[PDB]
């Protein structure tokens, strides 16, 4: 693909603010912790989800990354690392630092009121190029850069600043949970990689990054999202190449996003073109939960895999990730397993899935009846012995072969009777 | 049909003919030579056609019926895709 060799000749140089450092020794599901580090680097630091990470099993040092930043809220860093008792004896630039952006504000907010009142373009350029360098040093001012860039957002070097200018108010509207906010800047970015800039190899690579820092996590209508990001730059399941990929993620709540907002046909395309291509075969061999959903799956087994995937259920259960849509990805993952093994089968006994599952012998029942009441299975049942029976053996292949072959030719025929 | 015909007309006279050798029996004394002998010949007849008798069999009969006229009306299926292409190359 020619954007992967592009990548080729870089090999994992991506520039990201924290450098490499992640709050280290982490115990519990190491591949869910492997991958906060990744994406905490490659999201410039969250925040937000230091608190997720120590919900889950206790972390001192969050500390650690969160003491170096003061743009988050002064108070509220000063206020964690006080709680902690961290003697730190440097806490001494910001009073200097917010007393100069206080001056700052205020005597660009005269010009503010000014410019928008008197309304002229040259003044108006003046005082928004006079605002960006002080929302670029300071956005907690949230709302006096969103007020800022709710108009113009442009300056003369306009690519990196508008860009950067998403992104920096896209991530500071995600942590501060100004959700509408954030969905505008989600529509905003997806709007402005079309033309683009120049494009130089790790650019690219950033822009896809962000693309999934944004669409990741779910809080309104991410299925929309999720058609959005596949079919753009054409259908990949981690979009970089190189081995080192571990996104790692994606594909679980992409391939939930299908299964509960569309058909599963439609699936047989899944399992070529982003489970099989060569980017998940490099991350399936670093994430053994998401390789048994696929490798069960493309297996066909009945009772190794029904075994495994509730095994995994109990990890899935307490995956403290943002997701929202949780039950219903493992209760169609139990539908869609069930679903793809009555595609051929001859018996199922109710008995056996209920074991199994670790459900009641009616539940287990009054559930096969909602695949039928769906028509998601063809099915007698039998009432006396219990079990549940498939029968879709099609005897006579001939007659819609002979509708087709006989029905063009003979009306051609006829058509051609008339000259 | 010839020989349909022909079957049928043999299978007249041997009504005609058991009909004659039970009677020979019933009016005063007969069928002697006709007596475990054609009891052999009308069992041989019986055991070859109907072979045998059970539901299992007339089932698979009737199953193989509707295979010859399935092979039947695709022969006429044939000859039809026949006659499209020679109607297509006859004008």
């Amino acid at each position: 693909y020619d954007l992967t060799t592009r990548i080729a000749h870089f090999l994992d140089r991506h520039l990201v603010f924290p450098l490499l450092e992640f709050l280290s020794v982490k115990e519990i599901y190491n591949e869910k912790e492997l991958l906060q580090g990744k994406l905490d680097l490659l999201s410039d630091t969250n925040m937000v989800d230091f608190a997720m990470d120590v919900y889950k099993n206790l972390y001192s040092d969050d500390i650690p990354h969160a003491l170096r930043e003061k743009r988050t809220t002064v108070v509220a860093q000063l206020k964690q690392l006080q709680a902690e008792t961290e003697p730190i004896v440097k806490m001494f630039e910001d009073p200097e630092t917010t007393r100069q952006m206080q001056s700052t504000r205020d005597g660009r907010m005269l010009f503010d009121y000014l410019a928008d009142k008197h309304g002229f373009r040259q003044e108006y350029l003046d005082t928004l190029y006079r605002y960006a360098k002080f929302q670029y040093e300071c956005g907690n001012y949230s709302g006096a850069a969103e007020y800022l860039y709710f108009f113009r957002v442009l300056v003369p070097a306009t690519d990196r600043n508008a860009l950067s200018s998403l992104w920096g108010k896209l991530a500071s509207e995600i942590l501060m949970q100004n959700w509408d906010a954030a969905m505008e800047d989600l529509t905003r970015l997806k709007e402005t990689i079309d033309n683009n800039s120049v494009s130089s190899p790790l650019q690219s690579l950033q822009q896809r990054t962000w693309l999934i820092h944004w669409s990741l996590f779910v809080f309104f209508n991410h299925p929309k999202g999720r058609d959005n990001i596949i079919d753009l730059f054409l259908y990949q399941p981690q979009y970089l190449n190189a081995i080192q990929t571990m996104c790692p993620h994606i594909l679980r709540y992409l391939t939930t996003a299908v299964i509960t907002n569309k058909d599963v046909r439609k699936r047989r395309q899944v399992l070529k073109d982003l489970v099989k291509v060569i980017q998940q075969e490099s991350y399936t061999y670093k994430d053994p939960i998401t390789e048994f959903v696929e490798c069960l799956y493309v297996n066909f087994d009945f009772d190794g895999a029904q075994k495994k995937l509730r095994e995994c259920e109990s990890v899935l259960v307490n995956d403290f990730f943002l997701v929202a849509c949780l039950e219903d990805f493992i209760e169609n993952a139990r539908l869609f397993i069930f679903e793809t093994f009555c595609r051929i089968h001859q018996c199922i006994s109710i008995n056996m899935l209920a074991d199994k599952l670790n459900m009641t012998p009616e539940e287990a029942e009054r559930w096969i009846v909602n695949l039928i009441r769906n028509a998601r299975l063809d099915a007698k049942i039998d009432s006396k012995l219990g079990h549940v029976v498939m029968g879709n053996n099609a005897v006579s292949p001939y007659q819609q072969v002979i509708e087709k072959t006989k029905s063009l030719s003979f009306r051609s025929q006829m058509l051609a009777m008339n000259i | 049909s010839d020989l349909q015909q022909v079957g049928g007309a043999s299978a007249r006279i041997q009504d005609a003919l058991s009909t004659v050798l039970q009677y020979a029996e019933d009016v005063l004394s007969g069928k002697v030579s006709a007596d475990n002998t054609v009891g052999r010949f009308l069992m041989s007849l019986v055991n070859q056609v109907p072979k045998i008798v059970p539901d299992d069999f007339e089932t698979m009969l009737n199953s193989n019926i509707n295979d010859l006229l399935m092979v039947t009306y695709l022969a006429n299926l044939t000859q039809s895709q026949i006659a499209l292409n020679e109607k297509l190359v006859n004008l």
